């Protein structure tokens, strides 16, 4: 059967077509962009930036600029052309060092790099998460898997305003001579979030229990 | 009552938001590398300025862009707009228990000109 | 194992007899209010950083047909004019309140906050989404289908 | 007297120990809420008649001065055309949502909602009306009194 | 000074700066709500036991009724076109032998204040606004107020634009009275319907008082 | 920039009072005195006045009260459209399943306006 | 109607457990967070709720459980035969199984609990003899050799 | 379907029996005596009352004594031959009069006259009854469907000792002439307790949900 | 070790029945019928059957019911010592502050052993 | 201090966690599932492996009263009252969930080391309700009330 | 009744507990090496067996002592002794979302042999 | 005075008055606490650390190796068969390059009081004991300590007869060290498991200190 939800959802986009708010070709060219999003340029900057050290100056400085060349252009890939209204279009990279590991979150809600990335994960969202990441990084990381050294900076960055936030972290070892392609396979959503780090061989997500819905897309 | 559903993307096309401010927020009244105290304004109705950081002093790192403040965007009045800067906490500094074992972790966020004062 | 799986329901279950001294509040009178508990009743609800709060096994999840939609609505109707995304975060993660913030799914707060940005800006009446909701349940019961939801 | 004093406090002080099973929600899945919640959750907070309740030793309670000037202010703003009543109560007994519903007092809603009315028409920017709280705490901090409630 | 009275300070300096009311129009609301009582609601029901076609006028259209105590419910208050909030449509409940009313306003407060004054606090309680409608008999007698079982007790809620006033049936023991003497014993709670007059009682029945942190 | 009409109430209003300044807006009432009428049961997303306790019951009408725009309309500032308010009497033991015949003759009035009513 | 008339009492019933409230959890608090107040509400006795305040609710009558009736015999049996007195069950069954239990549990639950714990703490049966027991009890119903009156053995 | 109640039932009588605490025959002669209670002889008790003065007096005074008129005698009625041991031997019968009304409950726990009477209602066992008939007997008699006059005095006994009571309602106008039987007849069991009076014509509990149980009896 | 006389209470009460088996164990009683008396606020830790709402209220002494050992002794298997117990009839307004002076006349009678009693 | 009322506010929103509160009030049998059987019926100690929130642990300065109960525990333990173990079923499991948690550490212990002097007889409730009625006098009388309390 | 007082000082003194019990339960069911899984046995009452332990599987490391089950002590029944053995989890078999880079990761805790199963 | 501190009182003369145990019995147990600490521990760890032999007796029996440091778990507590609570069966944890030991007592708050002490409020706390079984990487964090991802960390939960204390790995830094010196440096915490031994160090890591109403 259909849920409350469902029949809400029908009624409001029915109401605000009938009306003129928006089209209903510009929901469906809206679900169309948003199907084409993913990690993937996200990782391919991450495996362009490590193998091109000019690239990645550009990276650290101008996220926005770096962007375009892995065909993410903030500004005019979304049907808007001037961004995403929820993303906007100041993504800024965060560089790891061997004294530095970023990590992202949105106490204030679910902010996420969405043109570039692809979608929030189910538990980026969570009050949970949203809750203890900022205080307790070195445990929520633990939880994840993640340990650093205890001298090296972990900063957690905080995206309440309008920058969103990819992480680049430092190339591991055992990728002597790796392509681009190679490299970018073991850079995953998780990496780019900064719960994990690339590892040679692995090229998915830590596996984790996965919620059903009732009517998935 | 009419309400206006043009006059963002006439201003922000092919330009972006918030790229769309630029200049409009006059000279920074900070620069990188200031220390700066996060004042604790009246949060009635909403603010994108996190609790957990009020009266915490933070180190300024970038001056990101010019927008309107949340504060006011969200209530439709973009008439004024002002810098934006992304701020350097030191976790000690924010949670009191916060372990000398990990001195050097940090959290950094972005905080509008409003709620900064020399530190 | 089934015993485990027994145990850790076990576990989860006795969180709901932790005891605690609960203070059911009726429409309190002034005196009863304290700066500090004013400052917490009228806290904007997002603001959740900080806050204490258990290891919980993050999962992922897969996506509702109608979440896919539902935000596709909400970005459409910003990028039409109808509202900003910051005049979203404050109707959707803010207005809605204390209880409906964490008692109703994430994006049950998105679907309920863009049928009140169509109501709040009159764009719709109440009555024209009261029955257009009407409406909806009619065509579901008599068979006749819901967009991809359900085939006629 | 002092006896039956301890005994009164000790029948009010038990029931903040009654046992229950307390389940504490943080934005379940939508899978998690079934149309019975789903009503319970998007109900609007006024509509009360019928609920369980206790009985209470009903007590009158002496008008606090920022009260009678709440009051004033609200029927100005309809007088002059700010709002009629009914918007009022709409945001004033619903909007603000069940927990501020019911953990804040009485008169406490109607001068929230007043402040609420005049940042949602745009008559005052969130802004200004930060601006102003910090004014009116300056002014008491400063010994310059704050009108009729306190002298300087 | 409370949160309150910081915050009730801002939004009407804010009001009036902006010029959606005067300090004037304030000062005029204060002194109007400082006019109001229970009085002419009493005065009201004293004379419609003593005129049978005042009676007859007050069921029917209370509106025009509530004139002949001084309250005209469109012009008497300061906007000239009723209060904002209490509206113009007053309807008298009549009590009978058969027949006992009590008022209540589920949603929230809604009282008959051009003609009733302020109401009380329990009123606005939300204990009083689950209870009465479900269970009235039980709390009319928490109140002190009992009747036959056999008569019909009717909970009124006030939940749009009509606002009710209670016309208890005269008691025993007031053969000869005067309005004025009638009207004395018709109290606030009487108009309520919590309490039925009583000869000898001219006061609403002793109840706790919490007092205010800063009372008018 | 919305601009809000602060003087439209009370130039309506002056004089006349409300909801007399509604008085022959909603045409002809569909139901009359002593029609028996059953609540339905109106979605309540955001608002309504037709209390919880009353959907699904039956009850009499015993007076239309007077004409006025929804409060469901009114609310969001909407009232380009006015319909009949009706008075109507509910058997207590209708309302509440516990209701003790003892008190067989108990009953509650409300108001509710001419969208919530259908004919019994 | 009917079903609309049970969703009304459905949401009434609800609502009640969205009822905004202080609650503050309690990890074991210092004493000096113990008031005399707090300490003589910890350590009352269960049994006595005369005078709480409570809410009206519609009384109901219960159908008699096979085990209900059982319980009570036994628990009766034991006084009759000198195990017990009733006072030293009341307060065994009513007060000693603390507040939790107390309310949380059925009446007839606390009954047959505290007629296994007085076989127990007078040492007619060892713990372990109790806990052995319910094991293989358990293994009788799982295997489908059937449970006295409560479950017939398994046919054909 | 067998309950965690029924594992505990059998293990604990088994047990209890193996030990040699009590017999199965006891188990048996008690579940039997149990199953003859009930509030027929309470009910003859207030009829003979009705119809005999000096019966009345002394049921007012020695309910004990009173009992034994009806084939209840506390002391020897029960298997024990001292009495039930939860029961206990000294019954006061109540007496209504037109300025005199009593209801009865125990605060403590459950406390009846079962040997008169028979098993408890399983209201009368609830917390909130308990709660609340001492403190707000009015409006809980109302909710039962019970009123009486303000000036007449409502009395609320709580069991809380060794007495059990039973409530001798005042008799009903109709019933001019009426045999015994006929007067037994309307005596219900609610009337005994105290939250009805007896009506011609009704001669049964006032109907009210029933919650059914997984295994009757 | 520990072995309990599962015998006593059956030799002693057999026949005689539980309260008569205590008759003249108590002694001479402390008061009499018609005594006004306060309810002692005696500790009630771990047991007692002297309900908290009584405590401090004072009553009238209708009826000296029986002797037998408190159940503060009793059900911890100490019945050494037997008191006298006594019915006590409270005007309901001196137990609750609440209560309506319409019911005027309202009472709670119930049962409290001599140690719970003090002339008023 | 900001500071000072930014940690209060963080920890005070905690009261106010949305919850479905089910009151329960000795609920049927046909209510209790096996889960919740098992639930109800656990031993309070046993809490290994259940979620809960980081705290800024702290050292605790030591009552006069709680080293007199500790040395009153291990006497009744050493003089043969009881053995370390009863006293851990006793004062950790029996008193039950709510008085578990909602009491503290020392407290139960105290507790519990009346009631096995009543449990075992070695003194009646009586007796020991009659000598909390002689402590509070002794104090009210300003007889002093041994090392807490000078004459 | 009457408690004995003196029989634990008689029988502990000058060699203590739980050295008094030792030799008292017989030959052991299990060894240093085995496998083993923990029975779930009914908790009613009294354990000292932890819940998050029921139904995993570990290693016996070392048999501790002999003595009577605390189940037993706590009610003063010491007539019979069991074997008792100090039992090593892996973290991972205990807790579903304990991480495979913590994979070495253990707890140790001791359960009387009545609790042990062959694995 | 407190509801605590009566009930102290009339427990404690109750128990004398009927014999059960006498004042003296009382005196001399609050004494033999008294003289309770972690020196003794801190003395086996630092032994351990300069005698092999010593260490693998440590290991292997740690009633037998106390002794060595003036502690005898059955005679040196006023019973003579050991303290009541804490028996007889001290069990002592080596660390390793490659494992690391934690100590906790979720069932309550089970600590080798005869070589140690009495036990900190905190590890007596329900928190402490429903996280480190499960949590303990995160929970020593909070402690600030961290080992190795590939390091064994080994949770000791002491829920019968068995009290266990840690010998940390000897740390960098104190080559050529007296026994007292390394002593010195093995802090309860150390022994506990919720840090290791540094030089320098010689006292736990500052912590709230909760104060009490009355102590002495
Ligand atoms: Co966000
Ligand atoms: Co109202
Ligand atoms: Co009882
Ligand atoms: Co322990």
């Amino acid at each position: 059967e259909v849920s409350d939800f469902e029949i809400l959802e029908m009624a409001v986009r029915e109401l605000a077509i009938e009306k003129g708010l928006f089209s209903a070709e510009d929901h469906r060219v809206w679900k169309d962009y948003v199907h084409t999003l993913g990690p993937l340029p996200a990782a391919r900057l991450v495996a362009k930036a490590w193998l091109d050290p000019e690239y990645k100056k550009l990276c650290i400085e101008d996220g926005v600029e770096a962007s375009k060349a892995v065909g993410v252009n903030w500004v005019t890939s979304p049907p808007t052309q001037f961004g995403t209204p929820s993303d906007y279009c100041n993504l800024r990279v965060l560089a790891d060092s061997p004294t530095l590991k970023h990590v992202v979150v949105c106490t204030l809600c679910s902010c996420y790099p969405r043109p570039i990335l692809g979608q929030s994960p189910e538990w980026y969202r969570s009050p949970n998460y949203r809750r203890r990441l900022v205080r307790w990084p070195r445990q929520v990381l633990a939880e994840f898997g993640l340990q650093l050294p205890s001298e090296v900076q972990i900063r957690v960055a905080d995206s309440n305003q309008k920058t969103r936030y990819i992480v680049m972290p430092v190339r591991p070892e055992g990728t002597d001579g790796w392509t681009e392609d190679q490299l970018a396979e073991i850079v995953t959503r998780d990496c780019l979030i900064g719960v994990a780090v690339p590892k040679p061989g692995i090229t998915v997500n830590a596996k984790r229990p996965v919620l059903k819905a009732n009517r998935p897309v | 009552p009419v309400w206006d559903r043009t006059h963002h993307a006439k201003m922000a096309t092919g330009i972006g938001d918030p790229q769309c401010f630029k200049g409009m927020a006059g000279k920074s009244k900070f620069n990188v590398g200031d220390r700066v105290r996060i004042k604790d304004l009246p949060d009635l109705f909403y603010t994108r300025t996190m609790t957990y950081t009020r009266g915490a002093t933070g180190t300024i790192v970038r001056l990101v862009y010019e927008s309107p403040a949340a504060e006011d965007e969200a209530f439709g009045n973009e008439e004024n707009v002002e810098w934006f800067y992304s701020i350097v906490f030191a976790q000690k500094d924010l949670w009191p228990e916060y372990s000398d074992t990990f001195a050097n972790d940090t959290l950094e966020t972005e905080i509008p000109e409003r709620y900064l004062e020399k530190a | 194992s089934s015993i485990r799986e027994e145990v850790h329901r076990h576990l989860g279950t006795v969180a709901l007899m932790q005891p605690a001294l609960h203070q059911q509040t009726h429409a309190p009178a002034p005196t009863e209010i304290t700066h500090t508990l004013f400052r917490a009743y009228t806290r904007v609800p997002h603001d959740v950083g900080g806050e204490a709060d258990v290891p919980i096994e993050y999962h992922e999840k897969e996506e509702e047909i109608w979440e896919l939609n539902t935000f596709a609505t909400c970005e459409c109707l910003a990028w039409r004019g109808v509202w900003t995304a910051e005049e979203r975060r404050r109707k959707q993660n803010c207005d809605v309140g204390q209880t409906v913030y964490l008692g109703m799914p994430y994006y049950g707060r998105w679907l309920l906050t863009a049928a009140r940005i169509l109501v709040d800006k009159q764009f719709v009446t109440l009555t024209e989404l009261h029955n257009k909701i009407v409406e909806m349940r009619e065509r579901v019961a008599s068979g006749q289908g819901l967009g991809e939801y359900l085939p006629p």
